[PDB]
DNA sequence: TATAATGGGAGCTGTCACGGAT
DNA sequence: ATCCGTGAGCGCAGC
């Protein structure tokens, strides 16, 4: 039971919550990281403060702001108010909302992801096709089936290499 | 002292932190009343706070205190010239050395990260880091045309004699990524450097012919 | 089959002193009526350089030998004082209908 | 109480905001709608049940009536939980799947029994303890049925006491959070309660399911 | 309670 | 085209202003254009009414005077070099440090408050926009019933928004009435001692109620000293704070007698007073006064209360969906209120200003910052939900979503907290906002329209017009009354027969509070104005909508905004009677101002002469990107020499005739099944459209790049690429930007930008490679921007800006931007969405040559084939009525304009027809020629039909045919009749901004996301398509376990198996084996990160690595 | 092996240090300059990984033949980055503090 | 581094049904 | 009885 309370905080691997730079060369950081700091700078104040000693008054206050803290990096919004970055009333991403929700890893990137040689068109009706064909576009076949034909293209004499075959389909 | 990107409570941490220093330094000697001396630790430690934890990218003080003004100024200018700054205006103002691009560049160091979860869209389905791509990763298409380069470089290579094949891969730094010197390739097949050097030219070479009748590795140069 | 027109880049240009775009030029352009006398001729070129106020109509154009226009009345284009205009058309007689996006002459 | 609506409302096992009153005991139908105020009397051989009714409530039953236990005896939809607690659960199985049917038919939809019948068979998969016996279960521990089942034929393999047990009607929600298969239920809902639950009781997923196998 | 502000306030305040 | 106008009542009145909502709101809250002098508390003005003056409480600060100048550039300059089109703010602020006596003025730069164009727009960002007009509850005070219980109805002290706490009274069934507040509810008794009530006075206010007084007499309280009571009220509201007079007066004054935070409002004024028929000196509930508390509402508003619980009869619950309880939140109280919000923030910057720093030498100038106020309205223009991307595919676009209404938006409701009740179509409603136009979907009842003839009151309610009804005889009086208005009398319908002025029938169509009744002539008292005052601007573009379902109507209103503009756009041959006021009130077509000699015309420019002698030179648009894409361009309609009269046209604007508005062409149309090209509301064209170029359409596709500094070096734009054929430069200039007039197509470039590649170590196999032919790497890389898969067109602009160009800065770390224009005129083709005006949409399925297209028997081909099914299930006739009137004007060569609800009858129509059947058939039988053997045929059909009448002559026959609408076609492969008659005639269709080349998409493989590692997703960022839980069931369902998994790895996010999959297919090889998702992996790592130890075991119970021992130590 | 089984359960103190590859001391990201891990920042190459493969800061070792070492003069190892995907950091608190979870979940398990 | 300076600041209001703990 | 926390359709596009 004494594993309840926490005394040494992981880090999730700084690839799971970057601060990559956008194509603008502006840097975009995901609120992991702010929320991880936020407990650094109050759990560095608190060493320094015990260490040195001072009224509990005082550490009182510092250690219930380290454990609100905690609360947020964990579940922000569950305890108190949600933890806001300053500018926006936005609450900020706990490890939690990543986990939960239609938008959390399990109904969005587990029980179902985004595919690979997949398209999207308007559709129309085909009278003359079979109960057992369809009409596709050339052009998105051609896409859907790239690597296969890259493949049958080199077979022929249509492509010297398949680098120059993709760059006669770019 | 709230309002600069830090929390009442997180400020009181700072000034009380200070307030202890204070009070380990005020002489009753003085006769001033204690709110006059500890005023300016109380003051000096939320100041300061506010310049060490308020930036996502540590930022030293003097930096932020050349920044704020920068603002100072920029703002005068605003109120006075009934318009809006430019790099060149407030670099004046502010003084010497101080030029347009001073400023710009100065801004440039303030630039803030934004967050990868803010919102796209009035429906809140949608995130920055959904439309922000990877680069770093091996992209199938670079992986692949790497598989490609390697194994037609290798098909060159089984053109030439292993000699040949391995001068070229320790020189060129293919037979463990670490590219040797040509002393120590002679060093290897114990061999005098101007010949390593002469059958390492031989073997470029007839690398060239082969390529003459193929080309294959142009292809992946691109 | 074509149309170059003097000081136009894009179909979508304008012609100051003139109340016609480039579009709407052309439009009248394919209204055109030509007819080729000798059978083993494909091709033609006509040509229409004119200014001032008037409003240009296909009488005004370049005469040519087995080029006759059935439909002279039409109206190309309304010009103006400084109506500057000058254009160069080709002509192909052919089989069905090949849109431009595939000749592209 | 009636379309979309009352087939949720019978999925989820929920009790109905216009719930009819049925005998708890079999006996005969006493009414006893005294001017003042309506009540019947279910009048068993030594028993007497008496079910006080609004004097609005319209009544399904006349008087001197062998009423069943179970049996409707107000107009309205029933409780599905008394039912099972009075009828048993065959009966409660047949009223839920007959009533989804009545929905699904009244628009004109054609659904064979046999989906809502595999459904309810989960909502009907777990029991509850009512005497531990010779196990370490618990009185009121809800558990699944074969599991129960499995422990008893071993415990009287052995001869020892059996854990005497009573049938669960839960809804679909809580039938899929109440899984074997934290993977299942932290991929539904109530995540965060399902994963502290889990992870204190060191719970292993045999990934005997789909969803396991998908988020795999 | 609820509110930390109000806490140290009266913490401070006796 | 001569038009036909039916019809058979006038307009007592015209259509107002359509944008009238939308400019004199923001009018009359700039206040800009009257004196400053004489600007009423109003707008910005009393935003600094309110916020000021300043007390540090010392320095002062007062207003004195606000002015607005003019803006630096001009609004099409703003769009092009991205600004706004906003004034300079300055205002007269002066600090008076009262304790030396000394005060200091100096007019303050605020910042720069955004301006409306003329349509009713903005330019925020130089991108135009437009500001959503928000509905609500109207603030004051409302009697609901509590549902609880039955005879209780809890009292509702509604604020504005942001302005006040609602305050709700309920009498406990304790026997107490009670306050609630911020969630905390306690005796109102208390609050009243504070007031200063005794139980004197509260007998006599309530002692004449029953039990209701005596739960009201808490002997406690009246002892209790109204200090005392004030005292012991804070603590119960409050009780952390010391409990100190000073503090508890404060707290309670600032939330219910303080101006500057409670405010309910002018109309809840209005609405509080004539509810309790009282008068407020003031918009707050009390008055603290003399050192003392005194009520204003509070005591009054409970006597209400108590009475409608007893049951009076002159007191009455409250319709919160009445729209007299309903008010709208025009664009100036939107704006105000954000105003005062980031002035309110200035406002504590300055009193934090004038304590720190040196109190005795400080100015206005040193003391107010322009961050706040800006940011505050920045945003409201810039990330609001009610500020949006401005409609603009057609004119109507424009008009409607700046006459479109929502309940939603900051400060409104959300999807989720909004019910029937708000989305229904309230009796109220009638003549005030479009019961038929509405979004399909979650939206539906949250974003309406406005009315026609309706407008917005002052105080926020829509008001509709009324003639007035007098001893039988009606005048052209239009009262125009709000809906707590138009209750108050009976008012009858616009169609009411009237002999001259004077009502002309025994039985009068009458609404009684929104209920029919019918009654006599002189029981009536008012009369509509006309049909067209209870529809939308969109909704009364549609003909013969007295034939059309809702549903369906609405969707052709809704389609009407999404008409791409046609180059060959023409007006319906039915016309409604206001698509050139459309066009009038778009100001988007030149007019007129006065009588004028027209000097010069031109298609960049027209010059004309006035009877003054004044010589305008009025400038046209031409080609001009619109913000939904569309290019919108104006062309001239006059020639020199002309006069124009005043409100002449002068040039027709995008997608406009006469100044009429044309959505779309008028194409002859059958209604009939074709080989089931028809099916499911698809639809069949003939390639003479596209020959005619019709429904063909320009198109401008912007892009822009932008040169940026990088720590790597400073990105530079030039023609030269590393491997780069001088084709594949050929359009791009010694620069390496393309050429205006050139073409592009997917695989070219548009500007070359080439940037400093990373310091990345040569691959070993690159050291070979490069020394096998002799080549040394750059340090420059291709960054130029080609050509996106399936755009292209032909280039009409470039504009490069670069730095040391004035007018415009680059941003912080820019080197320079440059935006191309890439411009293509594209013709229908087979996805292109078509509609029409009553709801039939359908793609463009089959693209049929002339000679496989149904005829007509003198040999005219049909344009569009349309299935009859999906008439009868939609029930939108009025199409057909459409078709049949429009095959008159066809041969008649005339159009029509019929009024709504008073317009084009079956008999009329029939009439033009049977003028129509001369000019279709007398003219054969004197051609030459009489009836064809197939028309024998057809007739013979019809006569056992029932069509025709037997006996008739043939011609007879075929007449009646006609004026059934209803003609002889032939089948053009065939050469055979159609063995029944078809309704063939002209139908307005549009061309939908939905096209198949803006849709069609597709990915192999290509960006994927970060830490998901999943593809991205959309088709501008080359997306793959979606597969979530649904079609994953779907797949399970199926039993395709194999499939599945390769859509959950290879083609998902196993990183390994995708790499190894692309390979295995271009050597012919069979795909690898799936490994373990990546997302598992961050699964784990994340519920690590959540002190859970999760670990993926074996048969024997051991633990298994998926990281392959690279995150073990 | 082939994976049959996932179990989740609680986590030890040291545990969590067991998987920690170090302790992140400053709440800092990249060089406010150079836009480099900074030291005993969030992002720090010595402990969850080098950013790029086979590569060290310093530069000392560029090879897969310097595979599995951390390099002294920098002090980041060789080897995959996508290590940095998956090596997972610690922070040590001198006070205690509980896990929300455990508090907030009616019923509370701790309570 | 020293006149003295000692209880804050902003509140969100038009869902709701269910399961649970108090 | 009351209060707290939990969920409340899928895409596409979203400049
Ligand atoms: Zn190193």
């Amino acid at each position: 039971p004494e594993w309840m309370i926490l005394e040494a905080v992981p880090v999730l691997p700084p690839d799971l919550r970057p601060m990559v730079q956008v194509d603008g060369g502006r840097f975009a950081t995901s609120d992991l990281n702010d929320l991880y700091r936020r407990l650094i700078n109050r759990n560095n104040r608190l060493k320094k403060l015990l260490a040195q000693g001072a009224p509990e008054i005082i550490i009182r206050n510092e250690k219930r702001m380290l454990q609100e803290a905690v609360d947020a990096l964990l579940d922000n919004g569950r305890r108190g108010a949600p933890v806001t970055n300053p500018g926006s009333d936005r609450p900020l991403r706990s490890l939690t909302d990543i986990l939960s929700g239609k938008q959390g890893r399990f109904r969005q990137n587990l029980l179902g992801k985004r595919v690979d040689y997949s398209g999207r068109s308007v559709i129309v009706v085909g009278p003359q096709l079979k109960l057992h064909q369809c009409g596709l576009p050339k052009r998105m076949a051609l896409e859907l089936f790239k690597p296969f034909l890259l493949k049958k293209m080199e077979e022929k004499g249509i492509a010297p290499n398949v680098k120059a075959a993709r760059r006669m389909l770019e | 002292y709230t309002g600069r990107g830090l929390s009442f409570l997180d400020l009181i941490q700072e000034g009380n932190q200070g307030l202890i220093r204070a009070v380990e330094k005020f002489e009753y000697k003085r006769r001033f009343k204690f709110s006059t001396y500890a005023t300016w630790w109380i003051r000096q430690a939320i100041n300061r706070a506010i310049a060490d934890q308020a930036r996502t990218i540590r930022i030293p003080v003097h930096m932020v205190e050349t920044i704020n003004k920068l603002s100072r100024t920029a703002r005068q200018l605003q109120q006075e010239l009934g318009r809006e700054p430019t790099y060149e205006e407030i670099a004046e103002a502010m003084g010497p050395g101080w030029d347009a691009k001073r400023v710009e560049e100065t801004l440039k160091i303030a630039q803030e990260p934004v967050s990868l979860e803010t919102p796209i869209g009035d429906e809140k389905d949608s995130f920055y880091g959904d439309f922000i791509p990877d680069e770093h990763l091996p992209s199938p298409v670079d992986a692949a045309t790497q598989s490609l380069l390697s194994e037609e470089l290798e098909k060159a290579l089984s053109k030439l004699s292993e000699r040949e094949a391995m001068v070229l891969k320790l020189r060129k730094g293919l037979i463990d990524g670490r590219e040797h010197t040509l002393e120590e390739v002679g060093a290897f097949f114990g061999v005098t450097r101007e010949r390593i050097r002469q059958i390492e030219n031989k073997a470029l070479r007839k690398l060239k012919y082969h390529e003459s009748r193929t080309r294959k590795l142009r292809d992946f140069l691109d | 089959t074509s149309v170059y027109i003097e000081d136009v880049l894009h179909e979508f240009s304008t012609i100051p002193g003139v109340k016609e775009d480039v579009v709407e030029i052309i439009l009248n352009l394919k209204e055109l009526v030509v007819r080729f006398l000798n059978p083993s001729l494909q091709t033609v070129t006509l040509l229409l350089k004119a200014e001032g106020p008037k409003e240009v109509k296909a009488r005004d154009f370049l005469p040519v030998a087995d080029v006759e226009i059935m439909n002279p009345d039409l109206h190309i284009a309304t010009l103006e004082e400084g109506g500057r205009l000058n254009m160069e058309v080709r002509v192909d007689r052919g089989v069905g209908y090949v849109p431009a996006e595939k000749h592209g002459i | 109480t009636q379309g979309l609506p009352r087939v949720i409302e019978l999925f989820e096992a929920r009790r109905p905001k216009a719930k009819a009153v049925i005998s708890e005991i079999d006996g005969v139908v006493r009414i006893e709608e005294t001017e003042e105020k309506l009540s019947v009397f279910v009048e068993s051989e030594g028993f007497s049940k008496e079910y006080k009714l609004p004097k609005e409530a319209r009544l399904l039953v006349k008087d001197g009536d062998y009423v069943e236990a179970g049996q409707p005896l107000t107009r309205g939809a029933i409780d599905p939980h008394q039912l099972l607690e009075a009828k048993g659960p065959e009966a409660v199985e047949r009223y839920l799947v007959e009533e989804i049917q009545k929905v699904y038919r009244a628009q004109g939809v054609k659904l064979h029994d046999k989906h809502i019948e595999i459904v309810v068979r989960q909502m009907m998969k777990y029991v509850e303890v009512t005497d531990p016996g010779d196990s370490r279960l618990l009185e009121g521990q809800v558990l699944e049925k074969w599991d129960v089942e499995a422990l008893n034929e071993r415990l009287i393999a052995e001869g020892k006491t059996p854990v005497a047990w009573k049938p669960l009607l839960m809804g679909v929600t809580k039938s899929a959070l109440s899984t074997k298969s934290w993977l299942s239920a932290a991929s539904f809902q109530n995540t965060t309660h399902v994963l502290t639950e889990a992870a204190i009781a060191g719970k292993k997923d045999e990934l005997i399911g789909l969803k396991e196998n998908v988020i795999l | 309670t609820s509110d930390p502000v109000r806490q140290y306030l009266h913490e401070i305040g006796q | 085209m001569e038009i036909k106008r039916f019809g058979r009542i006038r307009e007592v009145i015209p259509l107002p202003p359509l944008t009238e909502i939308q400019v004199e709101s923001y009018r009359r809250a700039l206040q800009a254009d009257v004196p400053p002098e004489k600007r009423e508390n109003v707008g910005i003005q009393a935003a600094f009414r309110e916020t000021f003056p300043i007390e540090e409480e010392g320095l002062v600060l007062d207003f004195l005077e606000y002015r607005l100048g003019e803006p630096p550039f001009p609004q099409d300059e703003c769009r092009e070099k991205d600004l706004t089109y906003q004034a300079p703010l300055y205002a007269r602020l002066q600090l008076i440090h009262k304790d030396t006596g000394l005060i200091k003025e100096d007019e303050v730069f605020l910042g720069h408050i955004p301006l409306m164009t003329e349509d009713g727009s903005f330019i925020i960002n130089g991108a135009d926009r437009v500001i959503v007009s928000q509905i609500h509850r109207s603030p004051g005070v409302y009697f609901t019933p509590d549902p609880a219980r039955p005879g209780r109805y809890i009292a509702s002290i509604i604020p504005l928004p942001k302005r006040g706490p609602w305050i709700d009274l309920e009498v406990e069934p304790n026997g107490v009435v009670s306050m609630k507040v911020n969630k905390r509810k306690f005796p109102l008794v208390l609050l009243l001692r504070v007031l200063g009530y005794d139980q004197e006075t509260l007998a006599r206010e309530l002692g004449a109620y029953g039990e209701l007084v005596q739960g009201l007499m808490d002997e406690s309280v009246f002892a209790m000293r109204p200090e005392e009571a004030l005292i012991r009220l804070f603590t119960l509201l409050r009780p952390g704070d010391p409990p100190k007079r000073d503090k508890a007066v404060a707290y309670v004054y600032g939330l219910i007698a303080d101006p500057r935070r409670y405010d309910l409002g002018e109309a809840g004024r209005y609405k509080a007073e004539e509810k309790l028929g009282i008068r407020l000196s003031g918009r707050t509930l009390a008055r603290f006064e003399d050192g003392e508390f005194k009520d204003e509402v509070f005591l009054p508003t409970l006597r209400y209360l108590f009475a409608l619980t007893a049951g009076v009869p002159g007191h009455e619950v409250d319709d919160i969906d009445h729209l007299g309880n309903r008010r709208i939140r025009t664009v100036g109280e939107l704006m105000t209120d954000q105003f005062r919000v980031g002035l309110a923030r200035l406002a504590r910057g300055v009193r934090e200003r004038m304590l720190m720093g040196s109190e005795d030498s400080l100015t206005p100038a040193k003391l107010v910052n322009s961050r706040p106020l800006e940011a505050a309205i920045r945003e409201f223009f810039s990330r609001s939900q009610l500020s949006q991307f401005k409609d603009e595919t057609n004119p109507l676009s424009s008009l409607r979503h700046k006459r479109r209404i929502s309940a939603l938006g900051p400060g409104g409701l959300t999807r989720e907290r909004a019910g029937f009740d708000v989305r229904d179509v309230h009796r109220t409603h009638y003549g005030r906002i479009c019961p038929v136009e509405t979004p399909e979907g979650a939206n539906i009842g949250l974003i309406t329209s406005l009315a026609a003839y309706a407008r917005v009151d002052e105080l926020g309610f829509i008001r509709t017009p009324y003639r007035r009804v007098v001893g039988g005889v009606v005048t052209d009086e239009v009262v125009y009354m709000t809906a707590t208005e138009e209750d108050r009398y009976t008012i009858a319908q616009a169609n009411t027969p009237l002999e001259g002025n004077r009502i002309a029938a025994e039985r009068v169509v009458a609404r009684r509070k929104g209920e029919p009744v019918i009654v006599s002539p002189e029981e009536v008292e008012f009369m509509d104005v006309s049909p067209k005052q209870v529809f939308s601007v969109n909704t009364n573009l549609i003909p013969f909508l007295e034939h059309d379902d809702a549903n369906r109507a609405l969707m052709g209103s809704n389609m009407q905004t999404q008409a791409v503009p046609l180059i060959r756009a023409q007006a319906p041959v039915v016309m409604t009677g206001l698509e050139e006021r459309v066009v009038r009130d778009s100001l988007a077509a030149l007019y007129a101002e006065e009588d004028g000699e027209v000097a010069k015309v031109d298609g960049n420019r027209i010059v004309v002469r006035y009877e003054d002698g004044r010589l305008v030179e009025y400038p046209l648009r031409r080609f001009y990107r619109s913000n939904q894409g569309t290019a919108l361009d104006q062309r001239p309609r006059v020639v020199v020499g002309q006069r124009v009269r005043k409100g002449d046209l002068l040039a027709d604007g995008p997608a406009s005739e006469n100044g009429f508005l044309a959505l779309g062409q008028n194409v002859l149309v059958a209604i009939m099944p074709f080989d089931g090209y028809n099916f499911e509301d698809a639809i069949v064209i003939s390639e003479e459209l596209l020959k005619r170029d019709f429904y063909t359409s320009i198109h401008i596709e912007r892009y822009e790049i932008e040169a940026r500094d990088t720590k790597l070096g400073p990105e530079r734009i030039t023609r030269d690429i590393p491997h780069l054929s001088e084709a594949a430069l050929r359009d791009l200039d010694e620069e390496g930007v393309v050429r205006i007039g050139a073409e592009v197509k997917p695989g070219d470039i548009l500007v070359g930008r080439t940037s400093f590649k990373g310091e990345s170590e040569p691959t070993p196999e690159e050291r070979l490679l490069r020394s096998i032919f002799g080549e040394k790497a750059r340090d420059v890389k291709d960054t130029s921007l080609r050509v996106p898969p399936g755009e292209g067109g032909i280039v009409v602009r470039t504009v490069r800006l670069r730095r040391g160009d004035p007018g415009v800065e680059l941003k912080p770390g820019v080197r320079e931007v440059v935006r191309v224009y890439v411009a293509q005129k594209r013709k229908l083709q087979v996805g292109d969405k078509l509609a029409n005006r009553h709801g039939n949409k359908g793609v463009v399925a089959k693209i049929l040559p002339v000679e496989d297209m149904p005829h007509l028997p003198d040999g005219t081909p049909v344009d569009v084939i349309l299935n009859p099914l999906g008439v009868p299930s939609r029930m939108n006739l009025g199409q057909i009525l459409e078709t049949h009137l429009g095959l008159a004007g066809y041969f008649l060569g005339q159009r029509y304009i019929s009024p709504i609800f008073d317009g084009a009858k079956e008999p009329e129509i029939k009439e033009l027809l049977a003028q129509a059947f001369e000019v279709y058939f007398g003219k054969r039988k004197g051609e030459g020629f009489g009836v064809d053997k197939r028309e024998v045929e057809v007739l013979r059909r019809a006569e056992k039909l029932g069509l025709v009448t037997p006996g008739k002559t043939p011609e007879e026959q075929l007449k009646e045919l006609f004026l059934q609408g209803k003609v002889v076609l032939y089948d053009g492969r065939t050469g055979e009749p159609i063995e029944g008659p078809i309704v063939v005639g002209q139908m307005f269709i549009m061309k939908l901004y939905h096209m198949v080349e803006d849709k069609m998409h597709a990915r192999s493989t290509g960006p994927y996301s970060l830490i998901t590692q999943q593809p991205l997703g959309g088709k501008a960022q080359f997306g793959g398509q979606r597969f979530g839980e649904m079609e994953v069931w779907a797949l399970e369902a199926y039993g395709a376990a194999h499939t599945l998994q390769e859509m959950l790895t290879l083609k998902s996010d196993d990183i390994e198996g995708r790499n190894a999959a692309y390979e295995a297919i271009i050597k012919g090889e069979d795909v690898p084996e799936p490994s373990v998702p990546e997302s598992f992996r961050v699964l784990v790592k994340e519920l690590q990160a959540l002190a859970l130890d999760v670990q993926t075991l074996d048969e024997k119970d051991n633990p298994v690595d998926i990281f392959e021992g690279l995150a073990s130590k | 092996k082939e994976v049959r089984k996932v179990r989740i359960a609680l986590a030890s103190p040291e545990k969590i240090r067991s998987w920690s590859y170090g302790e992140v001391e400053k709440p800092e990201t990249i060089n406010y300059r150079t836009l480099k891990p900074e030291r005993d920042g969030l992002f720090d190459e010595r402990i969850f990984g080098p950013i790029k493969d086979y590569e060290c800061a310093c530069g000392k070792y560029k090879r897969q033949r310097f595979e599995g070492k951390v390099c002294e003069r920098c002090g980041v190892e060789v080897t995959k980055s996508i290590v940095r995907r998956y090596r997972m950091g610690h922070i040590e608190l001198a006070t205690p503090a509980a896990h929300i979870w455990f508090v907030k979940d009616v019923p509370s398990k701790i309570g």
